[PDB]
C-alpha cells in the first residue's frame, strides 16, 4: 500500500482495463485459488479427517507433510492415488471416484458436509472460473469486448439499450 | 535479424541493441511506457543476466556430485541428488561441519556483502570505487554497465577487449544461461514427478527411451 | 522529527497516550489494593 | 601550528554506513561517530539531535562501564581470583542493607548529580565545578564534555595526543561496541543459562555448532 | 495496449501532513474556527471524490486504501490464529 502510492503508483488506464482485471479475477484469484483449496482438501484435509472420524488419537495421526511425501499412506484410505495422474490425463476420471463422489447429504459421523464433496465441488469451481476467466479480450485479437457486448443487446421497449454503460 | 514470437509492440522498444534480442516479448514486459519499480528494461535484463550466470553454476553444481557418485571419483557420501544435500530435509539432509541454518547465516553475511555491493553499483554507478574496502575498492569502479562491470577483478584474463568479441561473448553468455535456467526448470520439475535426480532421470531415458518418458511419468512417486 | 513530534502533540494521539496511562496506573491500584470501599488510612 | 582545542567537522566525502548511498542532510559529520546513518530521521530535529547525542553518550559510557564490570570480574574468576562471582545473580546477593534501601539512596545521590548535568545541558556554564584559581583562566567546555580537575585530570581531551573529534569518536565507537555487547550479555545470560566467557569458549571449539540454533 | 503503466515516487513520504490535520481540503486546513470542523474532519476524511477532481489520484488513494484494509484483515486473521 505504501509502494503503490509513494513510490511506484499505477496510472489511470492501468485501472480501467476492466478486461485483464476481470480475467485474472476470474482465472488467477477465484479459480486458482480455489483450484490450490482443492488440492489441499484432497491431500490434506481428507487423510486428516478420515482418520480423525476413524476414532484415532489427534497427536498419533501423521503430519500432513507424511501424506505427501508417502503416497502408499494416502494410497490406503484412497487406492486411487496409487494410479497416480494417468487416470486424469487419460480421461478415465471415473477412477477417481474413491476421493471425488457426488454424494449429498451430511456425515453422520460429524454433521457437516462430506469433505470429499467439498473437495469435487472446489475443483468443478475452479474448472468452470478458469474456463469462465478466459472471456474478455486483451493484447491478443481473441476474446471478448464489454463494450460490445453492453452495446448488441438493445430492445424496441429500451430503445438504444445498454449503450454508454 | 531472427525474430522468435515477435509482436508489433515487441518491435517497437526491442531494435537488437540488448544482446539476446529475438523480438520475444508478448506479454510486453519490458515496455519503455509507465515504466518504475522492477519493470525497468534495464532492470530486467540485468535480472536476465544475473539469472542466467546463477542457473548457469547451479546446473552444473546439481548434476556434477551424481556424476562424480557414478564415475567414482571423490566418495559416495557426498554424491547426492541436488535435493538430498540438506536443502530440502525430508527429501535428504547431510551432515556437514556446521549447522545448516548456521550455513545459512554464513552464507547469508557473505552474499550480503557480495549483493549490497553490487545493488550499490546499481543505484549510483562507480560508487564502490570511493569507499576504503581492504584496499579491493580500485577493483570495484566498473565501467558503466552493471551487468558487465569488468576490471581486474571481474574479468582478470581480459576476455573480449574487441566491440564485435565482447558482442559475440555476450550473446553466447546470455544464449548459455537461458538454455540453464531451462535446464534448471527441467531440474526442478523431474524432482518434483519422478525424485531420483536428473541423472538417473537421464540414465533411465538412456537405458530405455520407451518406458521412461514424460508420458510415463504421469503416476509420479 | 518535528512534524512527528506534532503530529503526537495532536488531540487524539495525546489523548489516547493520557488515558492509557491513567488506565494503567488505575489497573495497577486495583491490583495491588483490591476491592477498597472506603478510605481507612486514617 | 599548536593544539587545536575545536572539534574538526569530517568532510562530506566520510565513509558511510552504506556506502554508495547519499548521507542524510541532518548528518553534517559534526558529531562524534558521523557515519550518516539515520534510516528513521530520528535527529531531523536538531534540538532534538543533540539531546540524542548527549543520550548516546551517556548510554556509552554507562555501557563501557558495565561491560568493564562485567567481563573484568569474570575474567578473575575464571583465573581463579575470584570465589563466587556471577554477574546476573550479583544483584540478589547479601549485603550491608536491603535492595529497596540501597536504591533509595543511590537514587538521591545519582539524581543530584544527574540533573546538575541537567542544568548544565539546559544552561550551559550555570554550574561550574572546576575551581576559579585567581590567574588562571578556565576554558569553557562542551556540553557532554566537561572537565577540568576532576574529570579530566589527564588532560588527554582539548587537542592533546589525538585531536578532540578523533578521541571523541573513539569513545562513541567503543561505546557502540559495549551497548551491543551488554545487549547480547543479557540475552545469553537468559538464552544459554551460563556466563559469557564460558559461552565464548564453547563458541570457539567446534564454531559449526553451539550456536543461537542449538541454545 | 494493456500494459503495467506506472509513474513513479508521485507522492512524498513524510510526516508534514501528519502534524496539519485536514491537509485533504481546502476549507478545513484553514483550521478550526468552531467544533464542527473536528466532525468535518471525520467526515471528508475518505471521500477521496470532494479532494480532487483528477480520477488518477482519486484511484490510487483507493488502491492503496483496500491494501490497507487488506493488511488489517491479516492482522485480524493472524490475532485470531494466535489465540
Ligand atoms: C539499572 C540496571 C539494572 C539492570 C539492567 C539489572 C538487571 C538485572 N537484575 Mg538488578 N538490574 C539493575 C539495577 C538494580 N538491580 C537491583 C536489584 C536486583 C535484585 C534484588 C534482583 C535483580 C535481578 C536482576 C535480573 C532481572 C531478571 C537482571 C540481570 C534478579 C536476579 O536474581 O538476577 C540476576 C534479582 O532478584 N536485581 C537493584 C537494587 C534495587 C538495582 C538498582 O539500580
Ligand atoms: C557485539 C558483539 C557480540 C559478540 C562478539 C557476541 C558474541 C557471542 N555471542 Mg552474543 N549477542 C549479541 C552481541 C554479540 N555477541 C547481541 C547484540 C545479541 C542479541 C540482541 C546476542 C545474543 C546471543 C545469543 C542468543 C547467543 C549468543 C552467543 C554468542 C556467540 C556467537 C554464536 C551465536 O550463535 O551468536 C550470534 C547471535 C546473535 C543474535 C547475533 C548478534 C550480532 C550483533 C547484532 C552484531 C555483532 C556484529 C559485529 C560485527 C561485532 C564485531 C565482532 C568482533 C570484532 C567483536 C559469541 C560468544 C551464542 C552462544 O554463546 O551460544 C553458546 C548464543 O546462543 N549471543
Ligand atoms: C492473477 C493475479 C491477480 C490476483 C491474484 C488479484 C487479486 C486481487 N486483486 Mg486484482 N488485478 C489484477 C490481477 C490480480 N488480482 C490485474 C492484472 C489488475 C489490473 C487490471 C488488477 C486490479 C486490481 C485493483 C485495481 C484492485 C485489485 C484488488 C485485488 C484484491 C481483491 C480481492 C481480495 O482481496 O481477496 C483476497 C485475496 C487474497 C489475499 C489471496 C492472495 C492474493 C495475493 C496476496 C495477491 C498477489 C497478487 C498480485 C496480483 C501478484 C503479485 C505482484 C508481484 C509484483 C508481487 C486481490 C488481492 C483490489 C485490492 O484489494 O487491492 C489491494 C483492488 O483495489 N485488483
Ligand atoms: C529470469 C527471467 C528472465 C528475464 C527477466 C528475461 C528478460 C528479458 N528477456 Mg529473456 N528469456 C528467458 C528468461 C528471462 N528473460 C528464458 C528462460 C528464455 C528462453 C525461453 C528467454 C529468451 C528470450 C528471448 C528469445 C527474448 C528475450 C527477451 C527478453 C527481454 C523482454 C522480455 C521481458 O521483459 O522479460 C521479463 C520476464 C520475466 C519477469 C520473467 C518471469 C515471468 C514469469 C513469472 C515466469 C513464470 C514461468 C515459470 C517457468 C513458472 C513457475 C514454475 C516454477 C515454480 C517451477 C528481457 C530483457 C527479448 C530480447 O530482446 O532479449 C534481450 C527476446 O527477444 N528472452
Ligand atoms: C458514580 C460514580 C462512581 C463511583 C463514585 C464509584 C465508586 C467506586 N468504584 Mg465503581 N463503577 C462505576 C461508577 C462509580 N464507582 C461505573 C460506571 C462502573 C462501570 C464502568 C464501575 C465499576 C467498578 C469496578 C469494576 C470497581 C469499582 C470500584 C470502585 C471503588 C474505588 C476503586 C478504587 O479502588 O480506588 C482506589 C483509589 C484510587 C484510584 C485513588 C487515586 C488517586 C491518585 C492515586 C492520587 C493520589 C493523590 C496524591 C469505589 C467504591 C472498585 C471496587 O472494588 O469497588 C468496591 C472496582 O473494582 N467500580
Ligand atoms: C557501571 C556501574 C557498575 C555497577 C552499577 C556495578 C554494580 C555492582 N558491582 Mg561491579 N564493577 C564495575 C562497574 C559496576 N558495577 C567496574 C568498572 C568494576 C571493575 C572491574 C567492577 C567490579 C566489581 C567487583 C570486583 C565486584 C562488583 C560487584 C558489584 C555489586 C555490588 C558492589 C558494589 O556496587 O558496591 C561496592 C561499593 C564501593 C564504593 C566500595 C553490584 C552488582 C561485587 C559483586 O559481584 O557482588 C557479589 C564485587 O565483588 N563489581
Ligand atoms: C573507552 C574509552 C573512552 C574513551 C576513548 C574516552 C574518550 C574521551 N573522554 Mg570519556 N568516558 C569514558 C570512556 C572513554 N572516554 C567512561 C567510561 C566515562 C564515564 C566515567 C567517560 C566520561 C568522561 C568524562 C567525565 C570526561 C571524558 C573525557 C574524554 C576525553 C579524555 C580522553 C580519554 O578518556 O582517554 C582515552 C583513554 C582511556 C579511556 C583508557 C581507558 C582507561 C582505563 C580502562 C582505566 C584508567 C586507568 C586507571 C585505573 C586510572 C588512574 C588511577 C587513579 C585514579 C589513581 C576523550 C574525548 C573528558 C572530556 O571530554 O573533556 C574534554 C571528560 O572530562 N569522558
Ligand atoms: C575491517 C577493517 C577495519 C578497519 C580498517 C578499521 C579501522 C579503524 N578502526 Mg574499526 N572496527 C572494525 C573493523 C575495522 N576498523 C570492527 C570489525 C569493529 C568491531 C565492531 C571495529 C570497532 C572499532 C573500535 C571500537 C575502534 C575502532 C577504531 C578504528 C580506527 C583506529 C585505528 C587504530 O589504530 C581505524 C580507522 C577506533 C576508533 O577510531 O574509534 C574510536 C576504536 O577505538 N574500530
Ligand atoms: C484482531 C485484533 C486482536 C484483538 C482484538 C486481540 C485481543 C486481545 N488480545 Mg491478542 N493478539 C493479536 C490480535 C488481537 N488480539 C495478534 C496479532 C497477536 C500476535 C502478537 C496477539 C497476541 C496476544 C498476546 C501475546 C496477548 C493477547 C492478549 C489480548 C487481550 C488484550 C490484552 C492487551 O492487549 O492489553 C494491553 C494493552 C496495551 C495498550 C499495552 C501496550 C501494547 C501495545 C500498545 C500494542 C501494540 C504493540 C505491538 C485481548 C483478548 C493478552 C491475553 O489475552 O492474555 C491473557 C496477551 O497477553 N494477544
Ligand atoms: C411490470 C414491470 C415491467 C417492466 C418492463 C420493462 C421493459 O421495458 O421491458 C423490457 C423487458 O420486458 C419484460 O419481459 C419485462 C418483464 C417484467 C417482469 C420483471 C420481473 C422479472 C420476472 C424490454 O426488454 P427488450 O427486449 O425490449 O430490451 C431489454 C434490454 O434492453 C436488452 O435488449
Amino acid at each position: 500500500g505504501w509502494f503503490h502510492y509513494h513510490k511506484a503508483a499505477p496510472k489511470l488506464a492501468w485501472f480501467q482495463d476492466v478486461e485483464s482485471m476481470l480475467n485474472h479475477h476470474l482465472a488467477g484469484l477465484l479459480g486458482l485459488g480455489s483450484l490450490s483449496w482443492a488440492g489441499h482438501q484432497i491431500h490434506v484435509s481428507l487423510p486428516i479427517n478420515q482418520f480423525l472420524n476413524a476414532g484415532v488419537d489427534p497427536k498419533e495421526i501423521p503430519l500432513p507433510h507424511e501424506l505427501i511425501l508417502n503416497r502408499d499412506l494416502l494410497a490406503q484410505l484412497y487406492p486411487s492415488f496409487a494410479e497416480g495422474a494417468t487416470p486424469f490425463f487419460t480421461l478415465n476420471w471415473s477412477k477417481y471416484a474413491d476421493f471425488l463422489t457426488f454424494r449429498g447429504g451430511l456425515d453422520p459421523v460429524t454433521g457437516g458436509l462430506w469433505l470429499t464433496d467439498t473437495a469435487h465441488h472446489h475443483l468443478a469451481i475452479a474448472i468452470l472460473f478458469l474456463i469462465a476467466g478466459h472471456m474478455y479480450r486483451t493484447n491478443w485479437g481473441i476474446g471478448h469486448g464489454l463494450k460490445d457486448i453492453l452495446e448488441a443487446h438493445k430492445g424496441p421497449f429500451t430503445g438504444q439499450g445498454h449503450k454508454g454503460l | 535479424r531472427p525474430l522468435w514470437f515477435a509482436s508489433k509492440q515487441s518491435l517497437s522498444y526491442l531494435d537488437g541493441s540488448l544482446p539476446g534480442d529475438f523480438g520475444f516479448d508478448p506479454l510486453g514486459l519490458s515496455d519503455p511506457e509507465g515504466t518504475g519499480g522492477f519493470i525497468e528494461p534495464r532492470w530486467l535484463a540485468y535480472g536476465e543476466i544475473i539469472n542466467g550466470r546463477y542457473a548457469m553454476l547451479g546446473a552444473v553444481g546439481a548434476i556434477a556430485p551424481e556424476i562424480l557418485g557414478k564415475a567414482g571419483l571423490i566418495p559416495q557420501e557426498t554424491a547426492l541428488p541436488w535435493f538430498q544435500t540438506g536443502v530440502i530435509p525430508p527429501a535428504g539432509t547431510y551432515n556437514y561441519w556446521a549447522d545448516p541454518f548456521t550455513l545459512f547465516v554464513f552464507e547469508m553475511a557473505l552474499m550480503g556483502f557480495a549483493e549490497h555491493r553490487r545493488l550499490q553499483d546499481w543505484y549510483n554507478p562507480g560508487s564502490m570505487g570511493k569507499q576504503y574496502f581492504l584496499g579491493l575498492e580500485k577493483g570495484f569502479a566498473g565501467s558503466g554497465e552493471p551487468a558487465y562491470p569488468g576490471g581486474p577483478i571481474f574479468n582478470p584474463l581480459g576476455f573480449g577487449k574487441d566491440e564485435k568479441s565482447l558482442k559475440e561473448l555476450k550473446l553466447k553468455e546470455v544464449k548459455n544461461g537461458r538454455l540453464a535456467m531451462l535446464a534448471i526448470l527441467g531440474y526442478f520439475i523431474q524432482g518434483l514427478v519422478t525424485g531420483v535426480g536428473p541423472y538417473q532421470n537421464l540414465l533411465d531415458h538412456l537405458a530405455d527411451p520407451v518406458n521412461n518418458n514424460i508420458l510415463t511419468s504421469l503416476k509420479f512417486h | 522529527m518535528r512534524d512527528f513530534k506534532t503530529y503526537l502533540s495532536v488531540a487524539p494521539v495525546l489523548s489516547t497516550l493520557w488515558f492509557g496511562s491513567l488506565a494503567g496506573l488505575l489497573i495497577e491500584i486495583n491490583r495491588f489494593f483490591p476491592d477498597a470501599l472506603t478510605f481507612p488510612f486514617f | 601550528g599548536g593544539i587545536s582545542s575545536v572539534c574538526e567537522p569530517l568532510p562530506p566525502d566520510r565513509p558511510l554506513w552504506f556506502p554508495g548511498s547519499t548521507p542524510p542532510q541532518w548528518l553534517d559529520g559534526s558529531l562524534p561517530g558521523d557515519f550518516g546513518f539515520d534510516p528513521l530521521g530520528l535527529g531531523s530535529d536538531p534540538e532534538t539531535l543533540r539531546w540524542f547525542a548527549q543520550a548516546e553518550l551517556m548510554h556509552s559510557r554507562w555501557a563501557m562501564l558495565a561491560v568493564a564490570g562485567i567481563l573484568i570480574p569474570e575474567w578473575l574468576e575464571s583465573i581463579g581470583l575470584m570465589e563466587n562471582f556471577n554477574w546476573y545473580d550479583a544483584g540478589s546477593r547479601e549485603y550491608f542493607a536491603d535492595p529497596t534501601t540501597l536504591f533509595v539512596v543511590q537514587l538521591a545521590l545519582m539524581g543530584w548529580v544527574e540533573g546538575r548535568r541537567w542544568a548544565d545541558y539546559v544552561n550551559p556554564g550555570c554550574v561550574d565545578i572546576e575551581p576559579k584559581l585567581p590567574n588562571r583562566k578556565n576554558p569553557k567546555p562542551d556540553v557532554g564534555y566537561p572537565g577540568g580537575l576532576w574529570f579530566d585530570f589527564m588532560m588527554w581531551g582539548r587537542g592533546s595526543p589525538e585531536p578532540v573529534m578523533v578521541l571523541r569518536t573513539k569513545e562513541i565507537k567503543n561505546g557502540r561496541l559495549a551497548m551491543l555487547a551488554f545487549v547480547g550479555l543479557c540475552f545469553q545470560a537468559v538464552y544459554t543459562g551460563e556466563g559469557p566467557l564460558e559461552n565464548l569458549s564453547r563458541h570457539v571449539a567446534d564454531p559449526g555448532h553451539c550456536n543461537i540454533f542449538s541454545a | 495496449e494493456v500494459k503495467i503503466l506506472v509513474d513513479r515516487d508521485p507522492v512524498k513520504t513524510s510526516f508534514e501532513a501528519w502534524a496539519k490535520p485536514g491537509h485533504f481540503s481546502r476549507t478545513i486546513a484553514k483550521g478550526p474556527e468552531t467544533t464542527t470542523w473536528i466532525w468535518n474532519l471525520h467526515a471528508d476524511a475518505h471521500d477521496f471524490d470532494s479532494h480532487t477532481s483528477d480520477l488518477e489520484e482519486i484511484s490510487r488513494k483507493i488502491f492503496s486504501a483496500h491494501f490497507g484494509q487488506l493488511s488489517i484483515i491479516f492482522l485480524w486473521l493472524s490475532g485470531m490464529y494466535f489465540h
